[PDB]
RNA sequence: CCCGUUCGGCACCUUACGAUAAAUCAAAAUGUUUGGGCUCCUGGGGGAGUAUGGUCGCAAGGCUGAAACUUAAAGAAAUUGACGGAAGGGCACCACCAGGGGUGGAGCCUGCGGCUUAAUUUGACCAACACGGGGAAACUCACCAGGUCCAGACACGAUGAGGAUUGACAGAUUGAGAGCUCUUUCUUGAUUUCGUGGGUGGUGGUGCAUGGCCGUUCUUAGUUGGUGGAGUGAUUUGUCUGCUUAAUUGCGAUAACGAACGAGACCUUAACCUGCUAAAUAGCCCGUAUUGCCUUGGCAGUACGCCGGCUUCUUAGAGGGACUAUCGGCUCAAGCCGAUGGAAGUUUGAGGCAAUAACAGGUCUGUGAUGCCCUUAGAUGUUCUGGGCCGCACGCGCGCUACACUGACAGAGCCAGCGAGUACUCCCUUGGCCGAGAGGCCCGGGUAAUCUUGUUAAACUCUGUCGUGCUGGGGAUAGAGCAUUGCAAUUAUUGCUCUUCAACGAGGAAUCCCUAGUAAGCGCAAGUCAUCAGCUUGCGUUGAUUACGUCCCUGCCCUUUGUACACACC
RNA sequence: UCGGGUCUUGUAAUUGGAAUGAGUACAAUUUAAAUCCCUUAACGAGGAACAAUUGGAGGGCAAGUCUGGUGCCAGCAGCCGC
């Protein structure tokens, strides 16, 4: 029997901490001086959403944070 | 106390271990009991349950006989009396 | 052997605190162990001896009572 | 030589009016009611008959004879147990006689030891080892190499909606579409996170800390109050010389009499009922239609009857029946044996429950039964991938197949019983069709004396082939191919098809089980189960040789006996 | 029947009454001279005072199967023992 050493190699896994992001929410508009207010990035799909839905624009590829859709625009 | 309700026989044993190193068994008995067959197995009320103290555990068994009647007891009826009498008689 | 060599270590078997954990082996603890048999026994006999001889259910349901504005 | 009296000796038997703690004693009496006469010796156990002095002796030694110091018990007589390499009685096919069938010989299945491996998880040494209901492909699983998650309750202090706290596409990254982590930013929002305290869980340790349960002592016959007798007392007789029985089951003798548990009685099951109550989910008779042959008028079959008649057979309820009944020789008796009658004459056969009291018996790996210790977020918690428990020079145990003619092989004839079966699931499966074989497709019945099922089982019986040769007896080892169960078959699950054709000629020293529908042979159902039985629990078929005993061996209990033991020969 | 009266006792309840020396101090007495004692003017008891201790509570041996601490340690115990 006994309980035998042991020896995690493996330095230490450490989980995804999450960057600090201070108020990004105010980037998300572009108001017309004090008339209408445009808006930034465009919609997507919305067959269970609509409000707010943003889209992931980095490189020829984006997804919707909920609906999950997977376009290849290039 | 049980015996005071009116009941033909009893017998209480305890055993476990509570204040020494080893385990101590008693049992106390009075009166009338049956063990082996059929008739032991209806007239006889058993149970059992434990209880848990700070040292440890200790369990209780008791057996109660409650006094339709046992196969080997034999009852005789008394003779009834009769007087001899005189020969002849007569009668309506 | 199974027996002389105890192969644990001697923790408290006092005899004489286990008297007092289970019963005083002295006739004289006896006498008063009886008396206090009697003294329970009667208490117990006696009371077996003794003993021998504003309505808002609808509210619950009724919830989608309050309504709004239409559209 | 015989009978008797007396004096003086060596002794003995019964008894206690007497004595003592008792064993016992005609003195060990005439002693708390204490005095016939005289001499010697001891004052808890060791140190110690030692040291020193004196004295006798050729010497060995003899006679006289302390203290310091240490200790709470040493010792006598008797009682109950335990133990004995002591004796006497009894019981038992886990003992033997008279025998039957076997194992230990070979091959294989399977458990243990050991060896080896990263791991080969672990419990147990008559009463352990085909046991843990343990026939593990994952799961089970407690082990090894790896990877995730928290379900870390509540209370306190702080971060915090000028955002505590959650999830995620793609690319990389890993067996792995695990957001496990890394590149970038969308979404949810006070339940969470940090630290402190405090809990929870654990097939982690301790069965030598426990409960509960089971096994063994022990299938044997043993264990106790009340009144009385003996002893100052613990205790003792009752509970026994003898005979008998499976039995402390009985008869008897007896300072004992009358009783209580255990055994017996009790309950389940197997055998009998032409007598009762019966039954289309069981049968027979009878009546219609109908088939074949002899023809005759019948025989052998098929379908129907549901107020046609009945319950012998099948089946379940109430009861009855065997009690040793009658006999013939033993004998006080209890009984035993033998013949007749009867379905039944070993307790009619077989089981269930089962006394006082113990064991350092087994189990913490059954339990949200349970103390203490240990671990807790790089987990001994839980979960996913792969492996192993099966790895093998060799020793041992429970089983399977054979060594053939009392057999093998090929046709044909053909008889059971106990049981089991489908709802949110996939059971038992008939019939029709395809398929060499294993298998496949399509209707259907049965939640059941209704369907599977008359379970047409195996053994067995008749007619032939083979013919003393390890040959057509034997089937270990391996190659190729075809299917089924399952997510997955490699270390082959199993089945089917063809080929390959090992050892083994009745098994040494040793040793087991068993007394009549029994041993033995042969198969079938159920348990685990999706598949896998050489395993266990039950069922039926065929069906014998030898005995109605003893204490010679091996166990066990009762009496007598011994003890410096009583935690009791460890 | 939670009822009424007659005697005794106690009161984590209230008060109400009288008394006295432990000390202290005018006088005289005591004595070779003093002190103490025996008398006696003026003072002297209501709570934390004018406040009693030494050994014990298993048996011999009288008196708790209290409550916190320690865990064959510290210790106690003439003896048996904890």
């Amino acid at each position: 029997k006994k309980r035998k050493k042991k020896v995690y190699t493996t330095p230490k896994k450490i989980k995804h901490k999450r960057k600090k992001v201070k108020l990004a929410v105010l980037k998300y508009y572009k108001v017309d001086s004090d008339g209408k207010i445009e808006r930034l990035r465009r919609e997507c799909p919305n067959e269970s959403c609509g409000a707010g839905v943003f889209m992931a624009s980095m490189q020829d590829r984006q997804y919707c944070g909920r609906c999950h859709l997977t376009y290849v625009f290039d | 106390f049980i015996m005071e309700s009116g009941a033909k026989g009893c017998e209480v044993v305890v055993s476990g271990k509570l204040r020494a190193a080893r385990a101590k068994s008693m049992k106390f008995t009075d009166g009338f009991m049956i063990h082996s067959g059929q008739p032991a197995r209806e007239f006889i009320d058993t149970a059992t349950r434990h209880v848990l103290l700070r040292q440890g555990v200790l369990g209780i068994k008791v057996k109660i006989m409650r006094g339709k009647t046992l196969p080997d007891v034999v009852t005789v009826i008394e003779p009834k009396e009769e007087t001899p009498v005189v020969q002849p008689m007569s009668q309506d | 052997g199974d027996r002389h060599p105890t192969r644990s270590a001697p923790r408290s078997n006092s005899e004489k605190q286990a008297s007092q954990g289970w019963g005083a082996t002295e006739g004289e603890a006896e006498l008063k162990d009886e008396q206090a048999a009697e003294e329970i026994a009667q208490t117990e006999k006696k009371e077996a001896a003794e003993g021998e001889a504003y309505l808002a259910k609808l509210a619950e349901k009724k919830l989608a009572l309050e309504q709004e504005n239409a559209l």
